[PDB]
């Protein structure tokens, strides 16, 4: 037997294409004139995302992506 | 001591490659000093974001780390090691890097009294 193609299904179901952020440090801190450094997104807290893994500021919750924690 | 104050530093980078110290770009750069994990940074005074340079600096200063200025990023980078080396032994293929934090030091005891000497002196 030889196989046949039957080639019709939904047009093209694309692939995710993640962004580009240009970058995305500053945007955690903000700075004053004095020269003062506040940090702008949450840290989780986790064990090993205690420091420099910042949360994610969604409009309903708080999400850390290297846990999957997640808060009101 | 015989080397000079600039060029010692590429014992200390070589050393930290080896040993795998070394947080290369911002990200990680910012992510170790808040670690406090560093022990110190290398800043390149070439650059074309004033925001950058404020971040590094204020980040250094507010977690009493000593900072080093370096002339542009390719030779930062070359330094660093994100380079290949061809036939003849020059690394066509650069990728130049912002800034640097070393955490882990190299066991060298040459390299880092050069380094710690120049810090004593700047204080
Ligand atoms: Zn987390």
């Amino acid at each position: 037997k030889k196989r046949k193609k039957k080639s019709c299904t939904t047009p093209k179901k694309n692939k995710h294409k993640r962004k580009k952020v240009k970058l995305a440090v500053l945007k955690y801190y903000k700075v004053d004139e004095n020269g003062k450094i506040s940090r702008l997104r949450r840290e989780c807290p986790s064990d090993e995302c205690g420091a420099g893994v910042f949360m994610a500021s969604h409009f309903d919750r708080h999400y850390c992506g290297k846990c999957c924690l997640t808060y009101c | 001591g015989v080397m000079d104050v600039n060029t010692a530093l590429q014992e200390v980078l070589k050393t930290a490659l080896i040993h795998d110290g070394l947080a290369r770009g911002i990200r990680e750069a910012a992510k170790a000093l808040d670690k406090r994990q560093a022990h110190l940074c290398v800043l390149a005074s070439n650059c074309d974001e004033p925001m950058y340079v404020k971040l590094v600096e204020a980040l250094c200063a507010e977690h009493q780390i000593n900072l080093i200025k370096v002339d542009d990023n390719k030779k930062l980078g070359e330094w660093v090691g994100l380079c290949k080396i061809d036939r003849e032994g020059k690394p066509r293929k650069v990728v130049g890097c912002s800034c640097v934090v070393v955490k882990d030091y190299g066991k060298e005891s040459q390299a880092k009294d050069v380094i710690e000497e120049y810090f004593k002196c700047k204080k």
